[PDB]
RNA sequence: UAGACGGUGAGAGCCCGGUACGCGAAAACCCGGCACCUGCCUAGUAUCAAUUCCCGAGUAGCAGCGGGCCCGUGGAAUCCGCUGUGAAUCCGCCGGGACCACCCGGUAAGCCUAAAUACUCCUCGAUGACCGAUAGCGGAUUAGUACCGUGAGGGAAUGGUGAAAAGUACCCCGGGAGGGGAGUGAAAGAGUACCUGAAACCGUGUGCCUACAAUCCGUCAGAGCCUCCUUUUCCUCUCCGGAGGAGGGUGGUGAUGGCGUGCCUUUUGAAGAAUGAGCCUGCGAGUCAGGGACAUGUCGCAAGGUUAACCCGUGUGGGGUAGCCGCAGCGAAAGCGAGUCUGAAUAGGGCGACCCACACGCGCAUACGCGCGUGUGAAUAGUGGCGUGUUCUGGACCCGAA
RNA sequence: AUGCCGUGGUGUAAAGCGUGGCAGUGAGACGGCGGGGGAUAAGCUCCGUACGUCGAAAGGGAAACAGCCCAGAUCGCCGGC
RNA sequence: CGCGGCACAUCCACCUUGUGGUGGGUGUGGGUAGGGGAGCGUCCCUCAUUCAGCGAAGCCACCGGGUGACCGGUGGUGGA
């Protein structure tokens, strides 16, 4: 509930609070589980296709006569029994993507987020390098500093443009927004570290 | 996302040929063949296996027979008295024990003999 | 926490129905079994096999529509006394506020329940009952 | 695309407050001169579908 | 600020092309600016008068016959065509769903007009719970080619040595083809018929059975042979190893005995002399769309539930109240409303509302309770998402005519 | 005589009824008993039958032999009636 | 009928005393059209984890295993 700041190169400045109605929240799991599914599943393209007896190419006239041959009956070329011929039931390109209610994307964007501040993996910072300019090196340093495990999430504004390229290609770190925040990154996260303006605004942006 | 039938097809058709060996002719080469031709089979063994328990009886039957009226008695009397002097052996032990002690035969005979009713037809 | 721990609740999902895959499962005729027309194609909701059916053999409902006739959104004095125990004044957008009426609509009073508050009601085309009730209360109807 | 009712069957049926579909009667058109009075009365008035025919025409109004 | 991607003798941020990032244009083309240049503006403003003129003509209107509108000629308005007839210029004319009166709105028969919308032969840059050589375009291969047709047209099949060609010098048999030995290679169990290399099918060798027997070709019983392991009494040569003998067990074969009428489809009934199938391999049939409809399982919120288009965001995130469903019914409707309709009816019916397992006060019965206010604490409910079954409109489970 | 309607007792798990979801079927065959048509012929034809079997039922008997007699296969046993 | 294994339904007693398990009785378990319930195998994606040039996939043989679709172990061939 009290999460103490801490500084690149140095220690602790400050401190905050979270709300409990926003990190005490408890964990619907399936609940959790249908938001993740439907994020998964607005991630697609659906650019599959396949070519239906009325458009492989030619195929036309039937083959020939009815009756009289000792053949079976075939009326077209590219039937689907034909090898090269159209496909039954084939994929198409679709749209994969749900409507699931807002309460429910908020409700488990809250439980996730409360899980993690419940098992202590919410950290918060002033900012990742001191300098103006981005090195990884001492942002790696920093994170490590911060935690030893392998999915971090790092939750900085969109400002701080110095920040984000310090830490871009660090293997098994993931940035956005705190407005970006989301169920499927929280929970694949190990660790979240905010920056203390991006706890700030995600706070006030619900109260 | 394509799937190709063939590493799932096989598994079956891999069990049927192996239990097809030994047919001759088409049964045992082809899988079409070798099908039908184990549903014959199974059908067959389960058919066996309950014909075979009233085949051994029917062959018990007959040597206790051949056993009895060489012992001058006919099966017919020798299971009616065994039963009324109350002995309880079962028929597949009678023929055992006909084929290796006939003198454990003979005293049996004896035995039932003796419980038998002094006029069969009263 | 950790992905793969997410299950959905039993029962949420069951899987489909595979039709034509076998004689263990619905085999080949897939349910259908006939050798008639539902064998192959659907039969229409409306047809009978031949005789008059009955969307056709029974009367039209009997008068006409009014193009022009007007509607009010009801509320009861009973729910005006559940929702205002305090009574005082009562506006269509009081009503609407308490999620009592729908927006943007003619409201009309209607008289089932009991009223005890003294309440100042401003509505459109109050009822008989409702009237009397709102004045044995000790409140006003005004329009 | 949008599901379609059926015209006829929506103008020869109607719902009630508690869902029953109600229908008028047959027979009551016209040759009303050998119908006696007490035929005619039974004709007239409104009567809840058959239990049978419910089905298709709920069917029919959807 | 580079851990994108690919290559290199096997999974490479540090070997290579690159990537983040940052520079770079003689000239041509495009866009923008500044000039040149080109054009327009050389008093009419306001007030009064209310006499006169003007305000788009073969037009409007009307009639006949048609077209198109929710509108299938209908009481048929509005809009468009051909034929006939044929005005008026504001005290005019047209519209407001036949038509008339009043009111309201507008000013036909002249022209031009960006943006928000549709599309991709094509060019660049990305991506894919898309395909991977019978798939994906007809076309990874000479592909609209070969070939077929007079012609319009129709229209294929054919990818993989190895890291590197190091692609087998030399010898031998052979006319050659092909092979054997050498040699290369990690591998020739990779030899230009070349990665892996299944099945049908065809050989060669070998164990058992088979030339006196009537067989849906198997199954149960079953002797005898052969093979390989093991407990015994023996070659005790035994550290041996096992020759053999006796027993047991694997595996192969099956003399002989019983039982036994293929599979599918379709039928009252098929081994059927009814249908389909030569065999193997590959391919080949209930799918998808939609805030569709009905019903159910499950999750969120709950007298409320939910957004659509759209806006902002690298995304799956945040906004967006228009709308929809629930919230009171009855009636042809005016209407009325816990009732309403019919009806002369305070008659009866239709449809619709309305808890008692209980106490308190109350008219109340021996009791049972009849109605009213609360609890003794009396039971409601909808809506959005996601599954599943059925259904609708679409080719709609697949194939097939004349 | 049977059958049918009602009612009171007794018995009986997988009866019955209402309301929804999803069906298939709507070509029947033979045998027993009662009838029509037929010549009181048909492995004929059309009805009845809280009649049976087959259909959709394997096993035993009937030489073989859907519909007749016995009997309804959960699997195993070299047990018995 | 005897002895052993399995399953469905139900009754009787416990463990969450019907989410479901535990113990014992009893009844039931032929099946076409068809209805309902629970599973095997193939491929692709995500998350976690674990094998692989000291040899993956595929294929072949043998030895085993499960109530079924089917599974495992060892060896050979092979080369990601
Ligand atoms: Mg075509
Ligand atoms: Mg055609
Ligand atoms: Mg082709
Ligand atoms: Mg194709
Ligand atoms: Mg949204
Ligand atoms: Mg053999
Ligand atoms: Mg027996
Ligand atoms: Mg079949
Ligand atoms: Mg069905
Ligand atoms: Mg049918
Ligand atoms: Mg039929
Ligand atoms: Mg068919
Ligand atoms: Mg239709
Ligand atoms: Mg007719
Ligand atoms: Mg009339
Ligand atoms: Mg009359
Ligand atoms: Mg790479
Ligand atoms: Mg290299
Ligand atoms: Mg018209
Ligand atoms: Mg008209
Ligand atoms: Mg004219
Ligand atoms: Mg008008
Ligand atoms: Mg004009
Ligand atoms: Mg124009
Ligand atoms: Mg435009
Ligand atoms: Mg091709
Ligand atoms: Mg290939
Ligand atoms: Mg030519
Ligand atoms: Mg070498
Ligand atoms: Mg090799
Ligand atoms: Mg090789
Ligand atoms: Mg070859
Ligand atoms: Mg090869
Ligand atoms: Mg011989
Ligand atoms: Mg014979
Ligand atoms: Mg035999
Ligand atoms: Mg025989
Ligand atoms: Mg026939
Ligand atoms: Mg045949
Ligand atoms: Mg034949
Ligand atoms: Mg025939
Ligand atoms: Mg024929
Ligand atoms: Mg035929
Ligand atoms: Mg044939
Ligand atoms: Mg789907
Ligand atoms: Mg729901
Ligand atoms: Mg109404
Ligand atoms: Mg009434
Ligand atoms: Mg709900
Ligand atoms: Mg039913
Ligand atoms: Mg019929
Ligand atoms: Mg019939
Ligand atoms: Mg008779
Ligand atoms: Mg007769
Ligand atoms: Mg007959
Ligand atoms: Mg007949
Ligand atoms: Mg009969
Ligand atoms: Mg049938
Ligand atoms: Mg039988
Ligand atoms: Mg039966
Ligand atoms: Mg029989
Ligand atoms: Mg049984
Ligand atoms: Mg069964
Ligand atoms: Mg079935
Ligand atoms: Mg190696
Ligand atoms: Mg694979
Ligand atoms: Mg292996
Ligand atoms: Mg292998």
């Amino acid at each position: 509930l009290k999460i103490d700041v801490k500084t690149p190169a140095g220690k602790v400045d400050g401190a905050i609070e979270l709300p409990a109605e926003l990190f005490d929240v408890p964990a619907n799991i399936a609940l959790m589980h249908q938001v993740v599914t439907a994020q998964r599943a607005a991630a697609r393209q659906g650019t599959h296709s396949t070519k239906t007896r009325g458009e492989v190419s030619g195929g036309g006239r039937k083959p020939y006569r009815q009756k009289g041959t000792g053949r079976a009956r075939q009326g077209s070329t590219r039937a689907p029994q034909f090898t090269g011929g159209g496909v039954v039931h084939g994929p198409k390109p679709r749209d994969y993507s749900q409507r699931t209610p807002k309460k429910m994307i908020a409700a488990a964007l809250r439980g996730a987020l409360s899980d993690r501040a419940r098992n202590g993996r919410i950290h918060a910072i002033t900012e990742l390098v001191e300098g103006q300019n981005p090195s990884t090196k001492s942002a790696r340093a920093f994170l490590a500093s911060l935690t030893e495990r392998k999915q971090v999430l790092v939750v900085i504004g969109r400002s701080d443009e110095a920040g984000a390229k310090s830490v871009r290609n660090l293997p098994g770190v993931h940035i956005l927004a705190p407005d970006q925040l989301n169920t499927y990154d929280v929970l694949r996260a190990d660790d979240v570290v905010f920056s203390v303006e991006a706890l700030n605004a995600y706070i006030a942006a619900n109260t | 996302a394509r799937v190709k039938r063939a590493v799932n097809a096989h598994k079956k058709r891999r069990s049927i040929l192996k239990a097809s060996r030994g047919y001759r002719g088409q049964r045992s080469r082809l899988y079409r063949k070798a099908k039908e031709q184990q549903l014959h089979s199974l059908n067959y063994a389960y058919r066996d296996r309950r014909a075979r328990k009233g085949e051994f009886r029917k062959l018990w039957i007959a040597r206790i027979n051949a056993a009895a009226r060489l012992n001058d008695i006919t099966y017919n009397r020798l299971i009616q008295g065994l039963k009324a002097a109350g002995v309880e052996v079962d028929r597949k032990n009678l023929a055992d024990i006909a084929i290796s002690d006939p003198a454990a035969f003979t005293a049996l005979v004896d035995v039932a003999r003796a419980a038998l009713p002094e006029d069969v037809n009263a | 926490l950790k992905l793969h721990d997410l299950r959905p609740a039993r029962g949420s999902k069951i899987a489909r129905t595979r039709v034509g895959r076998g004689d263990g499962s619905k085999g080949k005729t897939a349910g259908r079994g006939t050798k008639g027309t539902r064998a192959r194609k659907q039969v229409p909701v409306t047809f009978e096999g031949g005789q008059m059916p009955i969307h056709m053999r029974l009367p039209k409902l009997k008068g006409f529509r009014n193009r022009f006739r007007t509607e009010y959104e009801i509320v009861n004095v009973g729910d005006i006394n559940r929702l205002f125990p305090q009574g005082g004044a009562v506006g269509v957008d009081d009503l609407v506020a308490k999620g009592a009426v729908r927006k943007n609509a003619l409201v009309k009073v209607l008289g089932d329940g009991k009223l005890t508050a003294k309440v100042d009601v401003s509505a459109h085309k109050f009822s008989g009952s409702a009237r009397a009730k709102i004045t044995a209360a000790g409140g006003s109807a005004t329009e | 695309p949008k599901a379609k009712t059926h015209s006829g069957a929506s103008k020869r049926f109607r719902r009630t407050g508690t869902g029953k579909i109600v229908r008028q009667k047959a027979n009551r058109r016209h040759l009303l001169e050998h119908k006696p009075s007490t035929r005619t009365r039974r004709l007239d008035g409104r009567t809840v579908v058959a239990a049978n025919d419910t089905k298709r025409v709920t069917s029919l109004l959807n």
